[PDB]
């Protein structure tokens, strides 16, 4: 049978000698689908283990005194950190590139954007941009909401204008995700409940210039509900994009299930959504409209990245497979009409970004 | 300052409204 997504194994990380203790949230990180770097405790010389995916057969190993290490999503540069010392090295050159002392643990970071990295400590998100002596400039202080959880993702549109800070805590059998959306320039901030989230733009038709849009899905309590929502004021000439709320399933085996991440694509303007037990979910983002609803992996896939070469999501779960979902482009338009039963949104999907199967009227 | 590597409260408002 015709399917809408394509999957690829790209590597199993126990093949190259990384013991799945440190195959985990705490140890292992993948910012982009270029570098995997892993955490690892051997002897006691604490190192890291650096996997390019252009050369996944030839991993590095350097020892480190750090708490976390992130790669650039672009460059093989590695940012370290201690407590509240950080550090910013260039790999292939050997070079310490910048160096931060904060006043605060920064308990979670994220590169966001080719040369910014985002630094959430107890009270603060800051924002530190990787150009000359720049020093992490303040962001917005964090709400009560996310008080006493564990902050697992920080996301920002492209303007990096509208801020997202993810935790969760545990509230009686259920991980509770809490949210704080930031606007930089209105200066305020709102709670959601949320478990996973990205922003997106999106060009309407009838219309000149992009949406800014983000989109969550919470499995929150009436259930699992995906969420699609213009944010700030539309430029003028734009009409704004009408608000999109629909029901994520979960099945009755799976009801102690949620979502843990989101990508999407924006060659085909898709959300892909990821739960805790392995679970891919494939929405529409113009519409919300539920694609395809199957379970990826056995084990819970932690930590996920775009996928630039096949517009799609790129993840790797806790045995160690690093593998990857995208839209399946000669395929996905005739599953919509034909299995999906739903010629409409096959019709819109292959007039807005250029998909085949269009000859089936 | 030894290197880490080896080589050699806020104001709350409304901004969306998630009600359908």
């Amino acid at each position: 049978q015709i399917l809408p997504i394509r999957f690829q194994e790209h590597l199993q990380l126990q093949n190259l000698g990384i013991n799945p203790a440190n195959i985990g949230f705490s140890t292992l990180t993948m910012e982009s689908d270029k570098f995997i770097c892993i955490r690892e405790k051997v002897g006691e010389q604490a190192q890291v283990v650096i996997i390019d995916m252009n050369d996944p057969s030839n991993p590095i190993r350097r020892p480190i005194s750090a708490d976390s290490a992130i790669m650039n999503p672009a460059s093989k540069v590695i940012a370290l950190k201690a407590g509240k010392t950080l550090q910013i090295f260039n790999i292939e050159m050997k070079s310490k590139m910048k160096a931060h002392t904060m006043t605060d643990d920064v308990t979670f970071w994220k590169w966001i954007s080719l040369n910014t990295v985002a630094l959430v400590t107890d009270n603060a998100v800051y924002h530190w941009s990787m150009e000359g002596e720049s020093q992490p400039v303040k962001m917005f202080d964090r709400h009560s909401s996310l008080a006493g959880c564990q902050i697992i993702n920080y996301r920002t549109d492209a303007k990096q204008k509208w801020l997202l800070l993810t935790g969760i805590s545990a509230q009686q059998n259920r991980v509770v995700g809490a949210m704080q959306l930031y606007s930089v320039d209105r200066k305020v901030s709102q709670p959601i409940e949320g478990h996973a989230a990205s922003f997106a733009q999106f060009k309407m038709e009838g219309n000149a210039e992009e949406s800014t849009l983000f989109c969550f899905a919470v499995r929150g309590q009436a259930g699992g509900k995906l969420h699609i929502i213009e944010v700030g004021t539309p430029p003028t000439g734009n009409q704004p994009f009408p608000k999109k709320a629909v029901d994520v399933f979960f099945p009755p085996e799976a009801q102690n299930d949620f979502p843990v991440a989101m990508q999407i694509s924006e060659k085909h303007d898709v959300v892909f959504l990821i739960t805790k037990y392995g679970y891919i979910h494939l929405y529409d983002l113009e519409t919300g409209t539920c694609i395809y609803m199957n379970r990826i992996s056995g084990e819970t896939i932690f930590v996920t990245a775009p996928h630039e070469a096949t517009a799609g999501i790129i993840g790797v779960n806790r045995k160690g497979q690093v593998l990857s979902v995208c839209v399946e482009e000669e395929n996905i338009i005739p599953y919509i009409t034909n299995v999906l039963q739903n010629p409409d949104l096959a019709l819109r999907m292959a007039v807005r970004n250029n998909l085949a199967g269009a000859e089936e009227l | 300052s030894r290197p880490l590597i080896d080589l050699m409260s806020p104001v709350v408002g409304q901004l969306i409204d998630l009600s359908s």
